[PDB]
């Protein structure tokens, strides 16, 4: 399983969620920014680490990171 | 007691181990159990050194033909090649006896399945004499070795050649007149 | 006092070329695939 | 373990005996050898060197 | 050309020059407690073959142990044999 | 339980339940309880044939008859090719029952009909006595094969060559002699290492 | 599943792929990142591993002694070594045919032996071996010593003898023993061996373990040593009419200072090497009493580091707090060690081609070639390792607050200046070197060879005139007869050095010209470039502007994906990865250059070098093309000869090399899809869907394939060049 962490510079623009091809990110209520939202990663056992969430983040140096870790049969994307 | 005129004895002299003179300038004898192993090793090196000095001095006083260093290769009846394994076997048995007693029960020496003391006396006045003569004999035997290497003499030749001329025939002579003696 | 015999390459070469690789690879292959209880 | 021991027994008892009774010419090496003094003195091209 | 005069005078000179004038300057470098006094805060063997064990006692009024004698005598011997060796190659 | 070097350990499956168990297995061969069941009769039969071979190897070299390493070489006997085929059939037949009677009963007997005891003789604690004799005999057979080696005379002839004679002609004054001294010195110092393995646990 | 292998990393022994096998082979010696690794356990494992390495080294040397003594002809080689070739070992290959074995049987042997281009024969003849028996004794001894080291390595893991952590990290007590004991006493004892055995064997005598106790090494003997008459050990040295292995012109001296070469053997005198090891033994033993142990007079390294901060603050804190990072980290110490050992290795090579120590070296030319090339390549790899462990130090063991203001933080503060100026010098040397070579090529291609730039290397020729090479007409400091240095050294150690430096037949201070100018600049380009890549990788390991948290990923991580324009090869591992290619190139240049200059020296025409060395067609035609004539004729449809094995290795190298390109050029995912279709095919095939994988097959990961491609590149490169060098030099002169 990989390590996906959301940081506090998030502005809650939902770009990371629409870019995730595996549905491991979701938007939770929050009271720290104008949009009153913040991303969260409740299902990092389904993540494969494609790093589209990092590409979609607008704020400079990113508000979401994907640290690579120990692979499994789901995090390798093996269909056989 | 201690080697220097003045020393606070370290953590190997409490008041007594076998016979102690507070001489650990490097500081090895500290690990517990290990100092006991060193004590037994000191005793047994002394034992072989006492038997060795008795050996050389007994060879020379009883009038054997070669000196003690050329005594390995005269001739014998077996004579030389089959003398190693027998030694190894005999010393094996005795020695694994010694160790396998010393490890389990008797933290002193013995020879065969004992604490060995058939017809003798056991008191610290004998233990200190044993250790002292052992040290004396180790130093003595290394004296024989280096003295024989430099002078090419049997030991009593050295002692009488020194008693015939104290001022002279010293270590300075035999180290600065080396082609004379070779 | 030490000399290896004349027939020594003939025996020791295929031993270390074929046998020890075979035992090594078979043993290691059983070791790799073992499941922990 | 049984047949795995059997292949060890047979593999050893085949290869080790191939060493000293695979002398059915092995093409060159086994005591058929160089019957000519092949390249003893021929070593170098400019300097001979044996 | 006496070896005893050269070596004995050498070691005497160096023991004197270490005795009287270079003692305190050598003892100002004993104070390393500003940076290191616990070389090893250890409990057992493998730590006290590395920590101090014995203290060589001196009734010497200034306090030369056998170690300072060994050091200054060693330098004296090195320099004395250097003098004899430079004298050795035919002047 | 007198171990193979005076103060020793016991490997963790050679307790005192076997017969000749002096606790010697340094290479961990019989670690199964399935090969012990088999190595026991390997031990007993390998030893047993050698016990039956020592008698022949001594009598043929006491009475006369040409020396054993050239026994079958010259042969006044019959038809070298086919009597081996006689030496196949009766044996394989016999082996069927040896292995079968090994399988059906527990680890003891072999002959064709039953655990073979036509006498009322010892079937007791003295099976260790004959396996002890056997493991003596196996060592005795290798010596004779090393006498068909280096000296080339028979058992009793070299027995006369040394065994009325001093230690001037023995192993170490012979062809294969410098290696035996090394092996004696190495084997003798070996339990001194095995003790160091288990002193530091 | 949760397989056993490997036990050091639980997360690795978890996945059902074949990644676990390769990674389990790859992370075995990464002790710092196993499961449950404390610090004491780390040091103890490193200690036992060192013992393992020592065991392997000594066992290997015993192997060399054994094979030389058994299958070689060292007993016959010592009678005439300008003749019968060395023998390494004998071959028993059942694949051979009749002319193969008929060909390989060379050197006076009776079967397929192959020549020993290693220099062990000259080493063992110089130090004092003469027969086989001595070699066997040495082999048995070294095998025994290897067994001792292996046993000790097992010993110090047993829980009663495991040294505690603070026994390690004891700097001051380790350096006194290393410097005094390990260097000084070893050097003193080696002097003992030279004086007692090696010299009287070179006078003609058999000083063995028998009767070395009863033989005078010098016919006065320890009288002048204890009197102070030491120059009486140098009177009447070996005459210049000497014959080495006999007593002809034999002297009596044991400690001289002559310089120069031996007039008949083209090596240094043995007496000088005795004197040298004696002198530096004294120096090292004296230098071993600097630091403090459980006594008085010693030094503290922390005080020494603390007091060296300069006033005016040109350095911030100077060396404050370095001692708690040199002591606390292993990659820092390993980096320093690899740096020093690599530079010393280069020095070994550079001195051993020019000042050959061993008897009848430099008349076996293949020995010279292989030795120098070997040590150069070894030095290259070692230096690359030094910078790699620098990068690992920065990522894993660096701490900023402990290093606030020392020189180590200053180096991280202005690193762009460093990288910029390394870039500048690399560019400058590249443009001008390549430009001058291309210009000379164009001039040579057209009919005008006099229209080309040939700069004379006047600096190095100034230096060579400073050392005594009286050919350039400069007349100063050692070439002038009225200098102070010349007159002071004249009486004892100059006249050998001048006769050895004015000879134009040895390798000592070869004559140089414009080709050497150009090639030396090429070499400087190699060094500055490789330093650029490595230093950039090291200093940008904490983070860059493309990525300011590179420290959170560790040393060797793949990439950061397609974002921000895509970041391939961003790790420090990949910087070192790029640097390896430059190392191979640069050593290629120095070794091509050395080899060709000495080929033209040994053949006879230095003119060919001094003319054709100034334009790249000269290299391609006169070195690579002309000298590969006897190599590729190692076998043809007409027959084969000795150098057929080399002519097969020579293609083998190319094959590995070209396979190396595959893992570099074609990156991963293509292979992932291909392997997936293969999985389908084996899954649906009848009569072969009865055998399955236990661990699912996947393609090699991004990081691994770089290492594999580099392995093929390096191995093929080395095998190809070794084949060409051995085959060419031994085909001509051998
Ligand atoms: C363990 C104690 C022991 C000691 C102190 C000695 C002492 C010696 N033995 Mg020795 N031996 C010892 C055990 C044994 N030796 C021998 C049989 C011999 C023989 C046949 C010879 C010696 C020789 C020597 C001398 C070797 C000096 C030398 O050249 O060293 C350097 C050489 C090596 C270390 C090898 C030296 C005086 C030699 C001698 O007498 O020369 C003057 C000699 O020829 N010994 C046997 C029975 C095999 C021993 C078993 O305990
Ligand atoms: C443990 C020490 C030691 C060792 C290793 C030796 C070893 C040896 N002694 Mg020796 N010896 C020793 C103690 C020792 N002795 C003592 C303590 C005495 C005084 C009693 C002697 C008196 C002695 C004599 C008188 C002779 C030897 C001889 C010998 C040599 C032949 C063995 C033999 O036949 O001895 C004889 C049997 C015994 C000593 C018992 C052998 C090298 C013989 C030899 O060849 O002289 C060099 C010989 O003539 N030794
Ligand atoms: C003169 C030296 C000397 C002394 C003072 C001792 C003293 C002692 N030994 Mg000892 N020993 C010695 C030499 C010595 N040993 C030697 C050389 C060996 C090697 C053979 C041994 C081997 C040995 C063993 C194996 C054991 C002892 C033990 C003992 C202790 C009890 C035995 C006893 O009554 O000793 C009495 C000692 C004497 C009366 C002096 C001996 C005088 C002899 C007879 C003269 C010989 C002349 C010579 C042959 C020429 C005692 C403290 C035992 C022990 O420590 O257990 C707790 C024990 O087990 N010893
Ligand atoms: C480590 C150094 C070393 C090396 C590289 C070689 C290399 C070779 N030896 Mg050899 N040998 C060595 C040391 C070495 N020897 C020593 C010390 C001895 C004395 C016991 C011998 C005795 C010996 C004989 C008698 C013969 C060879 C032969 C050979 C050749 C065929 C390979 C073979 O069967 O070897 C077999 C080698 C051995 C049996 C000795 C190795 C013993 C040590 C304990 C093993 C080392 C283990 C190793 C480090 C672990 C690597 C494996 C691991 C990756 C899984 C080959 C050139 C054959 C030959 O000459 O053919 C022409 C041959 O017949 N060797
Ligand atoms: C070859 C026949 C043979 C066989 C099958 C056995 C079998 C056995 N013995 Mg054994 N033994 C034998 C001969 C044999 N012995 C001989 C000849 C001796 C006297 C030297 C002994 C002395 C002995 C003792 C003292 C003990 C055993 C024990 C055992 C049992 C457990 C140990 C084990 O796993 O061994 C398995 C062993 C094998 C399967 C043998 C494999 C053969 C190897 C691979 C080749 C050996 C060749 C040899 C090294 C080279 C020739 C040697 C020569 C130069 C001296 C096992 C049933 C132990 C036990 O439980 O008590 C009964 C025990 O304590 N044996
Ligand atoms: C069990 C093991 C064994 C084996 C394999 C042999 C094998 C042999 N023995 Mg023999 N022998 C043995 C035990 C053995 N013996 C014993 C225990 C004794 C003492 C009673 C003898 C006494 C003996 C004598 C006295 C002679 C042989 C002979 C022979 C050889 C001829 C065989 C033959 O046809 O003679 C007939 C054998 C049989 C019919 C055996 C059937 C049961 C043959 C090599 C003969 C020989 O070597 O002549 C050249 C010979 O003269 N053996
Ligand atoms: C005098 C005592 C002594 C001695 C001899 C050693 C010796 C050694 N220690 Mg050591 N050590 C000591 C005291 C000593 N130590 C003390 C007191 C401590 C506690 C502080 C330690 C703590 C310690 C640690 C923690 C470690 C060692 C290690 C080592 C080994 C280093 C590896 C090696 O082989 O280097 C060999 C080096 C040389 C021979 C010198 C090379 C000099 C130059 C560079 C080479 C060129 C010279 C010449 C040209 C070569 C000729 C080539 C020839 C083939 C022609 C070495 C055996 C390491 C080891 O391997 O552990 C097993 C290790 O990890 N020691
Ligand atoms: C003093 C010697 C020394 C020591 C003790 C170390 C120790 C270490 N290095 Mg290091 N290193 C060294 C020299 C050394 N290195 C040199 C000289 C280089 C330059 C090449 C490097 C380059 C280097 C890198 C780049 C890295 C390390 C890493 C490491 C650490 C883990 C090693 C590991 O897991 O590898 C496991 C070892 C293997 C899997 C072996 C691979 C086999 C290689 C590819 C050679 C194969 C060639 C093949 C045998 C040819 C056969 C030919 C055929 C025809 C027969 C470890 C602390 C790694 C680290 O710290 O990770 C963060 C790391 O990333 N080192
Ligand atoms: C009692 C007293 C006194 C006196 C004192 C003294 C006098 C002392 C001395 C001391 C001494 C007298 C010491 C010495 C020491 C010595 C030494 C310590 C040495 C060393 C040596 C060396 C070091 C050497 C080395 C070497 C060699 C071997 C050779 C050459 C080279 C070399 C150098 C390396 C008086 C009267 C004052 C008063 C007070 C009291
Ligand atoms: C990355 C890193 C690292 C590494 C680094 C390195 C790797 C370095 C190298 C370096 C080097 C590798 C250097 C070199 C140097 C050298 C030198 C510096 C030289 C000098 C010389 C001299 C000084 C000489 C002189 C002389 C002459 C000129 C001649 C005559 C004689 C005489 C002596 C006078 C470390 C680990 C630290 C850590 C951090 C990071
Ligand atoms: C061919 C290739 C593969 C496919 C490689 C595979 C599937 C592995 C092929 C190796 C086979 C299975 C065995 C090779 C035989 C070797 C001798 C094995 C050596 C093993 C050591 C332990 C000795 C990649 O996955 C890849 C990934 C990234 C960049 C380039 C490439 C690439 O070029």
């Amino acid at each position: 399983a990989h390590i996906v962490k959301i940081y506090d510079t998030c502005i809650g623009c939902t770009q990371c969620v629409r870019a995730c091809p595996l549905d491991v990110l979701e938007m939770v209520p929050w009271d720290g920014c104008k949009a009153s939202q913040m991303a969260s990663a409740p299902r990092t056992e389904d993540c494969v680490g494609c790093k589209r969430c990092e590409t979609a983040c607008p704020t400079d140096f990113l508000s979401v990171r994907v640290y690579l870790g120990s692979e499994s049969t789901r995090s390798m994307g093996l269909s056989y | 007691p201690t080697w220097l005129p003045g020393l606070n004895p370290p953590a190997h002299l409490k008041g007594a181990l076998a016979g102690d003179n507070g001489f650990d300038p490097l500081g090895l004898g500290q690990d517990e159990g290990r100092l006991k192993w060193y004590a037994e090793a000191e005793k047994t090196n002394g034992r072989w050194a006492m038997m060795a000095v008795a050996g050389i001095l007994g060879q020379e006083l009883l009038g054997v033909t070669p000196a003690w260093w050329e005594a390995g290769a005269k001739e014998y009846d077996i004579p030389a090649q089959a003398l190693t394994p027998i030694e190894f076997i005999v010393m094996g048995f005795l020695e694994i006896k010694r160790y396998q007693g010393f490890k389990q029960t008797g933290t002193s020496g013995f020879i065969n399945s004992f604490p060995f003391d058939p017809a003798g006396m056991n008191s610290p006045s004998m233990a200190t004499k044993e250790v002292k003569n052992g040290r004396l004999a180790m130093v003595a035997f290394i004296g024989f070795c280096v003295q024989a290497l430099a002078t090419r003499t049997q030991p009593i030749e050295g002692l009488t050649a020194h008693l015939a001329d104290p001022f002279g025939k010293n270590i300075t002579y035999y180290l600065t007149h080396l082609p004379e003696t070779l | 006092p030490f000399v290896p015999p004349s027939w020594a390459p003939s025996v020791f070469v295929p031993l270390t070329g074929l046998v020890l690789p075979a035992i090594a690879m078979a043993t290691l292959f059983v070791y790799i695939e073992k499941e922990a209880p | 373990e049984s047949l795995r021991a059997l292949v060890a027994l047979s593999g050893i008892a085949a290869i080790v005996t191939y060493g000293l009774k695979g002398a059915k010419d092995a093409d060159l090496p086994i005591t058929k050898g160089p019957q000519t003094t092949g390249e003893n003195g021929k070593g170098g091209s400019v300097r001979s060197r044996l | 050309l006496d070896p005893q005069i050269v070596i004995s005078g050498s070691t005497a000179a160096f023991l004197a020059i270490g005795r009287f004038v270079f003692l305190g300057y050598q003892r100002r470098e004993a104070n390393f407690d500003s940076t290191v006094g616990p070389k090893t805060t250890g409990a057992t063997y493998f730590d006290d073959l590395q920590k101090n064990s014995t203290i060589f006692a001196t009734n010497d009024p200034a306090g030369f142990n056998i170690i300072d004698v060994a050091g200054w005598g060693a330098l004296g011997h090195a320099v004395g044999f250097a003098v004899l060796a430079i004298n050795s190659l035919q002047g | 339980r007198p171990m193979w070097y005076p103060g020793a350990t016991a490997p963790a499956h050679l307790d005192g339940s076997m017969l000749g168990d002096y606790g010697f297995d340094p290479l961990r061969l019989g670690v199964n309880k399935d090969n012990l069941k088999w190595f026991r009769e390997a031990e007993l039969t390998n030893g047993r044939w050698a016990m039956a071979a020592v008698v022949g190897i001594l009598f043929t070299d006491a009475v006369g008859l040409p020396k054993f390493w050239t026994a079958g070489a010259e042969k006044y006997a019959l038809d070298n090719q086919t009597l081996a085929l006689i030496e196949v059939a009766v044996f394989a037949v016999l082996e069927g029952k040896r292995y079968e009677i090994y399988k059906k009963t527990g680890e003891t007997g072999f002959l064709s009909f039953a655990p073979f005891d036509p006498m009322g003789m010892k079937s007791e604690e003295m099976k260790l006595k004959e396996l002890k004799n056997g493991r003596l005999a196996m060592l005795a057979f290798l010596g004779f094969c090393s006498q068909a080696a280096v000296y080339g005379k028979g058992p009793i002839e070299t027995l006369q060559l040394h065994l009325a004679d001093p230690g001037h002609n023995n192993i170490y004054t012979s062809s294969v002699g410098p290696e035996t001294a090394v092996t004696v010195a190495v084997l003798c110092v070996l339990p001194m290492i095995i003790e160091a393995t288990k002193t530091l646990n | 599943a949760t397989k056993l292998f490997p036990k050091f990393s639980q997360g690795l022994a978890q996945d059902p792929t074949t990644r676990r096998i390769w990674y389990g082979l790859a992370m075995a010696h990464d002790f710092e990142s196993h499961d449950g690794m404390t610090e004491e356990n780390l040091y103890q494992k490193i200690f036992a591993s060192h013992f393992g390495q020592l065991s392997i080294i000594f066992l290997w040397t015993s192997g060399n002694l054994f094979h030389v003594a058994w299958q070689g002809n060292f007993e016959q080689w010592v009678t005439d070594p300008v003749h019968i070739r060395p023998i390494a070992h004998a071959i028993w290959d059942p694949h051979f045919g009749q002319p193969a074995v008929e060909a390989f049987t060379r050197g006076g042997a009776s079967g397929p032996v192959n020549i020993s281009t290693s220099g062990v024969y000259q080493w063992w003849y110089t130090i004092g071996m003469r027969t086989n028996q001595d070699l066997y004794v040495g082999s048995v001894f070294l095998a025994l010593v290897s067994a001792i080291f292996l046993f000790a390595g097992w010993l110090h893991l047993q829980p009663n003898f495991q040294p505690s952590l603070s026994w390690f990290k004891d700097a001051e007590s380790r350096l006194n023993h290393h410097l005094s004991g390990l260097f000084g006493v070893s050097s003193l004892a080696w002097t003992g061996h030279l004086v007692h055995v090696a010299i009287p064997e070179s006078r003609g005598q058999h000083v063995g373990w028998d009767n070395f106790l009863s033989v005078l090494p010098h016919p006065q003997g320890l009288t002048p040593f204890f009197t102070g008459n030491w120059a009486a050990y140098a009177q009447s040295p070996d005459t210049a009419s000497h014959v080495f292995g006999t007593a002809q012109g034999s002297g009596q001296a044991i400690l001289t200072f002559l310089g120069g070469f031996h007039p008949q053997t083209q090596s240094l005198w043995l007496t000088d090497m005795a004197h040298h090891h004696l002198a530096i033994a004294v120096i090292f033993i004296v230098a071993g009493h600097m630091y403090r142990t459980n006594f008085g007079i010693g030094h503290r390294m922390q005080a020494i580091l603390e007091a060296h901060t300069p006033p005016s603050g040109s350095l911030g804190a100077g060396h404050k707090g370095l001692f708690d990072t040199v002591n606390n980290s292993l990659h820092f110490q390993l980096g320093l060690a690899l740096a020093s050992v690599g530079t010393i290795t280069s020095l070994v090579a550079q001195h051993m081609y020019s000042l050959p120590p061993y008897a009848f070296q430099a008349i076996d030319f293949t020995t010279q070639a292989a030795l120098y090339t070997h040590h150069q390549y070894i030095a290259g790899f070692i230096m690359c390792g030094a910078f790699a462990h620098g990068a690992i130090f920065f990522i894993r063991d660096y701490d900023p607050e402990q290093n606030k203001g020392n020189v180590l933080a200053r180096m991280l503060d202005h690193k762009e200046a460093l990288i910029s100026h390394l870039s500048w010098v690399s560019l400058f040397l590249g443009f001008h070197t390549l430009g001058l070579y291309v210009h000379n090529d164009v001039m040579q291609a057209f009919g005008t060879p006099e229209k080309q730039i040939l700069i004379e290397p006047v600096f190095a020729q100034w230096i060579q005139a400073a050392h005594g090479k009286a050919l350039y007409g400069f007349d100063f400091l050692l070439s002038s007869k009225t200098s102070a240095a010349f007159a002071n050294g004249q009486s004892l150690w100059l006249p050998g050095w001048l006769d050895a430096i004015n000879n134009n037949q040895n390798s000592l201070f070869l004559t140089i010209g414009p080709g050497d100018f150009l090639v030396h600049h090429a070499i400087a380009l190699g060094l500055h470039t490789t330093t650029l890549i490595l230093v950039k990788g090291a200093l940008d390991a904490r983070g860059s502007k493309l990525m300011p948290d590179k420290k959170d990923f560790g040393y060797s991580f793949p990439c950061d994906g397609p974002g921000r324009g895509g970041t391939c090869d961003i790790s420090a591992y990949d910087a070192f990865y790029l640097a390896v290619f430059w190392m191979l190139n640069t050593i290629g240049w120095v070794t091509f250059y050395w080899h060709w200059k000495h080929l033209t020296l040994w053949q006879g025409n230095v003119a060919q070098f001094d003319e054709s060395s100034t334009y790249l067609m000269g290299w391609l035609r006169d070195y690579l093309w002309l000298n590969s004539s006897q190599l590729i004729n190692g076998y043809n449809p007409f027959g084969m000869n000795s150098l057929s094995v080399w002519a097969w290795t020579f293609l083998f190298g190319h094959l590995i090399y070209a396979t190396g390109f595959m893992f570099l050029i074609s990156w991963r995912g293509y292979w992932q899809e291909l392997i997936e279709t293969l999985v389908w095919a084996h899954e649906k095939t009848p009569l072969a869907n009865l055998v399955y994988w236990k661990d699912k097959p996947v393609a090699l990961s991004i990081v691994q394939a770089r290492l594999v491609g580099l392995a093929h590149f390096s191995v093929g490169y080395i095998f190809t060049y070794a084949a060409f060098l051995i085959a060419s030099t031994s085909g001509r002169f051998g």
